[PDB]
Order: structure tokens, then C-alpha cells, then sequence
């Protein structure tokens, strides 16, 4: 509806694997109307 | 009219006639990229009968009632299920506990008692709900308990 | 400056149980609740 | 890993939403940006 939702968690991890079996939900973190269209996206990296 | 119309008209209040479908709730468009209304390929800043936004209204105040300028705003919002910010001129009380009383909390009218609860709401929370869906906690406004 | 410099490389992998979230902003416990 | 860019074109012909992190707050802008094909960030020892 034009509102852009972000949602987020973190959590230690013992050096099993990544994306580990278990359970956490993600808690609402910001929200924000932007009022257009997405299609796409990327990420910025940061090179020291 | 009697402050945004003008005897020399006032061509700024431009309209979008052509949309390559209908735009969805809440977007706004301001591209203006040239529209196909010709059934072939206009390309550039014309084409036959193709077009940008629609030329805005003759906003003079000689034209004629429900005509002329009409200045709309629009108050869109929403309420009773969330940490508010927005509201009207009512006055708080004290809070009373443990007695039977006619409540509100934020717009939240009702009918109960008030206690203190062992419950850990998350910060984003304001109301707690039961297998009924009506509301059996609430999160104080102005003392955060 | 318009540098191009990022080499992105992929693989896949199984999503076993993660991505969930609190679907709205009401406290609810001891009860399970179903979601669209 | 720090922030993103979401859109649906990327090139300054529509408005298009960019996210920033650094080393504390964020920083949230939607705009006719015309992009990098690589978006990425730098932070480095200024001698000044
Ligand atoms: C949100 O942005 C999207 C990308 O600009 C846009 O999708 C695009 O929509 C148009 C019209 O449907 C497509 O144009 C093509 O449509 C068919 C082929 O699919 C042909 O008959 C046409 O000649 C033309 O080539 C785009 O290809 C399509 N792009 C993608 C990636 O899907 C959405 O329509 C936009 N939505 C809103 C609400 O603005
Ligand atoms: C992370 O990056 C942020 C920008 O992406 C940066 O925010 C910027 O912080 C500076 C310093 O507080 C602000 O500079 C302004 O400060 C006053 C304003 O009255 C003036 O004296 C200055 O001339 C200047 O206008 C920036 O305005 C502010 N930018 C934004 C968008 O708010 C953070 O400070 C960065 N965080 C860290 C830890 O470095
Ligand atoms: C009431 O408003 C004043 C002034 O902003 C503030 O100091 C006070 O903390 C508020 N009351 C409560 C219970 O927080």
C-alpha cells in the first residue's frame, strides 16, 4: 500500500553451520510511506 | 478561487490524463516520459497523437461555480491498534487500579477493573489481546508500565 | 567516480525454518495463532 | 555488509529509495538518483 516495512533480528551462533535448525522470530524495526513502485534492489558493501 | 485563481489563468496545477495502467493505492507518478495513445511507437518528445501529462485547467475566476479551484486535503490515518502519537484535545486523569471503572486508553473505551500485570510486552506493543480478540492488557501512555 | 568493481559469485541453500516475524503489533501468549 | 538500494528503474527517470548505515544512525532518502551499476561505499583515513 505504498508503506515500506522493515523487520529485524540478530543472534549468536555456535560454528555448526549458518542458518541454523531452531527457531527466532523477526521483530518491526522501522517503517516509512514511500509512495512508489519497487521492482528491484542491491547492497553496499564497504571496502576499507 | 479567491486565492489560487487567476485573470491570466494559472497553468501550474497540471493533471496526468494517460497512465500506461491504473496506479495503485497512495503513488504518485512524476515521469514525463511520452505516452503511446497513437498505436504505434512515438519516440521522443512527440509523436501523432501521442502526449506527456494533460495541459492544466483555466483556473479564472470568471469560468463558472464547481468549476474553479476547489483547495482538498485529505486526512488519512489509523487507530486503536498501535503506540498513537496523533490525537484530540481530552484531558488525562489520574490512574486508579484495582477498582471497577469506566476506562480509555487511547481512544480504547471500556468497562474493568486495572491491575498491575506480569506481562513482558515487546517495545512496539501497545495493546495485549485474548482467544475472544478483545483486549485484556494495556500499555500505560504516559507512565510506560 | 562510477567505478565498477563488485565480482558476486552464487550458490543455493534451504531456508530450513527461518524468515518468521510478529505478523502485527498486539501482545498474545500461551496460544497459537493463525496468520495470512 | 551495510545498507541498500530499492527501485524500479535506477536511473533518474523515477524516484527510487536509498538506505545507508555507518558507524552510528541510518540515513533513508527516496530520489531520482541515477545509480552506479555498482553502488558501494568507501571509508578511509582522511589526513586532514
Ligand atoms: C512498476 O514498475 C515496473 C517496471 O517499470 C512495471 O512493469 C512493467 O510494466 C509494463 C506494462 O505492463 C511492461 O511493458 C511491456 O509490457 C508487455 C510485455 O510484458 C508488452 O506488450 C509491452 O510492449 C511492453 O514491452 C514492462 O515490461 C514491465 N516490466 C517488468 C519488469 O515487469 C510496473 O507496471 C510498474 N507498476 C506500477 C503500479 O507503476
Ligand atoms: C553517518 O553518516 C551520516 C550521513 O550519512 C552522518 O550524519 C551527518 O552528521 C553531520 C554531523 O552531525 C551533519 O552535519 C551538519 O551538522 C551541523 C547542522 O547544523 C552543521 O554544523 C554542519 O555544517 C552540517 O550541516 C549532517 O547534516 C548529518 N547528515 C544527515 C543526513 O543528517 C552521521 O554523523 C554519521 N555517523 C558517524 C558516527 O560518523
Ligand atoms: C508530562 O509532560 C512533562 C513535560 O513534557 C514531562 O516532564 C513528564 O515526564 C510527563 N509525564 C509523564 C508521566 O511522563
Amino acid at each position: 500500500d505504498g508503506y515500506f516495512k522493515i523487520y529485524s533480528k540478530h543472534t549468536p551462533i555456535n560454528l555448526g553451520r549458518d542458518l541454523p535448525q531452531g527457531f527466532s522470530a523477526l521483530e518491526p524495526l522501522v517503517d516509512l510511506p514511500i509512495g512508489i513502485n519497487i521492482t528491484r534492489f542491491q547492497t553496499l558493501l564497504a571496502l576499507h | 478561487n479567491k486565492l489560487d485563481s487567476k485573470v491570466g489563468g494559472n497553468y501550474n496545477y497540471l493533471y496526468r490524463l494517460f497512465r500506461k495502467s491504473n496506479l495503485k493505492p497512495f503513488e504518485r507518478d512524476i515521469s514525463t516520459e511520452i505516452y503511446q495513445a497513437g498505436n504505434k511507437p512515438c519516440n521522443g518528445v512527440a509523436g501523432f497523437n501521442c502526449y506527456f501529462p494533460l495541459r492544466s485547467y483555466g483556473f479564472r475566476p470568471t469560468y463558472g461555480v464547481g468549476h474553479q479551484p476547489y483547495r482538498v486535503v485529505v486526512l488519512s490515518f489509523e487507530l486503536l491498534h498501535a503506540p498513537a502519537t496523533v490525537c484530540g484535545p481530552k484531558k488525562s486523569t489520574n490512574l486508579v487500579k484495582n477498582k471497577c471503572v469506566n476506562f480509555n486508553f487511547n481512544g480504547l473505551t471500556g468497562t474493568g477493573v486495572l491491575t498491575e500485570s506480569n506481562k513482558k510486552f515487546l517495545p512496539f506493543q501497545q495493546f495485549g489481546r485474548d482467544i475472544a480478540d478483545t483486549t485484556d492488557a494495556v500499555r500505560d501512555p504516559q507512565t510506560l508500565e | 567516480q562510477c567505478v565498477n568493481l563488485i565480482t558476486r559469485t552464487q550458490s543455493y541453500t534451504n531456508s530450513f525454518t527461518r524468515g518468521v516475524y510478529y505478523p502485527d503489533k498486539v501482545f498474545r501468549s500461551s496460544v497459537l495463532h493463525s496468520t495470512q | 555488509i551495510r545498507g541498500w538500494i530499492f527501485g524500479t528503474t535506477l536511473d533518474s527517470k523515477t524516484q527510487s529509495l536509498l538506505i545507508v548505515n555507518n558507524a552510528t544512525n541510518v540515513v533513508i532518502k527516496v530520489c531520482e538518483f541515477q545509480f552506479c551499476n555498482d553502488p558501494f561505499l568507501d571509508v578511509y583515513y582522511h589526513k586532514n
